[PDB]
């Protein structure tokens, strides 16, 4: 869709949970962005 | 989530002991058998996949 | 394609294993993606 | 640059938050940089 | 192939170190791959 | 390169700080490399 | 996985003490010797590689 509003929603969600869950979801979103970077090239 | 009275959970023990152990809970795994009238609840620990190079 | 499928699969496994294990597996998959990025260029 | 100053502030702050807060803020900023990398290309 | 051999040996070595050590070694390898990507371009 | 030597020194120093400090410094260096990648493009 | 009565495992102690300590377990290291009838188990702590610059 827009791929940015969902990213900020996931950012808000991750910051709202505890530390281990936050770091896990942030690295998962980083992996998703890296996979999309791979898909573009 | 049951803890020792000093604040360490079973999940914390699994985290610090077997960090990469997958943990799942299934509705169908509850009340597997009958002792006489009490639904017996089950635990299954198993290897997911075994690499084919060894065998 | 098949690569993306395998990625998504190992990701869902790396979401049901403690916190340290989850963070380690996610960072390992991230590094696999970066190795693929190096291989492309 | 404005972005440079922003990143520097974020670092100074994350360095003086505690460990999990730091390791979360740094990955959030890394994800922001990765999003910018996706946007530029 | 040399870098791939180093990366796979380092992954095997870091697999059985404890969680903090595994995360540290994996992030160090990720940074090595980023430095190589920077050097290539 | 000068930057390469600086990053090597950073890694060496981070290797002697405790695990949280280790991961914080390594992620900060990863962020610096990503920022330089953004600067090049 | 043995834990003090408060919830800290020997693995947690290694993680908080020697974080990058490689730990492996081998079947051949079990029952290395026999005292009289009890198969003596083994622990081996060794450096893997030593850098070539110093020597």
């Amino acid at each position: 869709a827009v791929a940015a509003a969902e990213s900020e929603r996931q950012e808000s969600a991750a910051s709202e949970m505890s530390g281990e869950g936050e770091v896990a979801e942030l690295i998962s979103q980083v992996k998703a962005i890296l996979a999309r970077l791979e898909g573009t090239a | 989530s049951v803890t020792t009275p000093y604040g360490i959970s079973v999940s914390d023990w699994i985290e610090q002991t077997y960090p990469k152990m997958r943990i799942v809970s299934a509705p169908e795994l509850s009340g597997v058998q009958m002792k006489a009238q009490e639904p017996e609840d089950a635990l299954v620990l198993f290897v997911e996949d075994v690499n084919a190079a060894v065998d």
